[PDB]
């Protein structure tokens, strides 16, 4: 059984590329207004959110736009839960709880790559900075697939975000700040 | 061509493929490697396994598995990404117990590519990614 | 296959 490793980038070139993208992306994401993301998404980009189907803070805020094809069967309801076009994509994102991610603790896997495609997954944690779940720690995996951007950047054409509650194991770790010992 | 129709086909193929994928994974492991393309790759918990052959090998070395899929979402990949190629993005979430290790939750995503033929279009994984929520 | 080049 291969030994579980962290982030996988393949080339330092894509590492710096992707990591840079995430810095800019989440700088805007946690800013208070995610509108600046309209430049990160393609005109006909897609976005959808999913949460665990299964007493920590509530995810009721994500339940409304939760897309689970395994559980939800109606083709028309399936279709509506999928945000299409950057306008709808970003309009939706701006409705989500304000956030503050731990970008530098992100574990990234670049799984696919061609001259026009770059698929990669992001795993990490983020605090909700307000609302009824303020100070709560969420965990998430987000998959983007990008096409080359006119500026050596990335244009996200596909974005699937999975939001969950950090497990007691993760929380313990994230918040630990013990005195140094030999 | 209608966008809604690509969404419905994505749901259909994801719905369908997934069910096969885990049944094959759990009960016919020796077959799971044919649901992949020859050039396909897989990023298993930060580990990169290369090619249809290494994938076949990789699944054999893994322990008897037992999956339970609770979450599935999918989307039709934009054509600027896969020019002239019909692909679907599928993200899965469930649990899994491997022989000799506690049961844990996982997240996995892969891109399915449509191969046209006589009878029916067939979907194969072109790129795969799997990571334990607690690999830590 | 470089991301972007073609």
């Amino acid at each position: 059984a291969p030994p579980c490793k962290g982030s996988y980038f393949g080339t330092e070139n894509l590492k710096s590329l992707v990591l840079h993208f995430l810095q800019q992306y989440y700088a805007i994401y946690d800013s208070g207004d995610r509108q600046g993301l309209l430049d990160a998404y393609h005109d006909g980009a897609c976005c959808s959110l999913s949460i665990p189907f299964i007493a920590r803070s509530s995810l009721a805020e994500y339940f409304k736009d939760s897309r689970n094809v395994k559980k939800l069967k109606d083709p028309t309801l399936r279709f509506r839960l999928l945000k299409h076009t950057r306008l709808n994509v970003v309009a939706f994102l701006n409705e989500l709880p304000k956030t503050q991610h731990d970008v530098n603790s992100f574990v990234v896997d670049i799984s696919a790559q061609t001259s026009t495609l770059l698929c990669f997954s992001v795993n990490g944690v983020f605090k909700e900075v307000d609302g009824k779940s303020r100070d709560s720690l969420r965990a998430f995996t987000r998959t983007f697939i990008a096409v080359p951007a006119s500026n050596s950047g990335l244009c996200i054409v596909n974005d699937e975000l999975f939001v969950r509650n950090a497990s007691s194991e993760e929380i313990q770790r994230a918040f630990a700040m013990p005195a140094p010992t030999p | 061509v209608d966008f809604k129709t690509y969404v419905d086909q994505a749901c259909r193929a994801a719905e369908e493929f997934v069910n096969v994928y885990y049944t094959t994974m759990d009960k016919r492991r020796r077959l799971l490697s044919r649901l992949y393309m020859g050039t396909a790759t897989l990023v298993w918990n930060g580990n990169a396994v290369s090619g249809q052959e290494s994938l076949s090998e990789f699944f054999e070395m893994l322990p008897s598995s037992e999956f339970q899929i609770s979450v599935v979402d999918c989307q039709p990949v934009h054509d600027e990404a896969t020019p002239s190629q019909t692909t679907v993005l599928v993200v899965i979430c469930g649990s899994v117990k491997f022989e000799g290790n506690k049961q844990r939750d996982f997240n996995q995503n892969f891109i399915l590519t449509a191969q046209a033929s006589p009878s029916n279009t067939v979907w194969k994984i072109a790129s795969d990614c799997f990571r334990f929520q607690d690999w830590a | 296959p470089g991301f972007g080049q073609g």
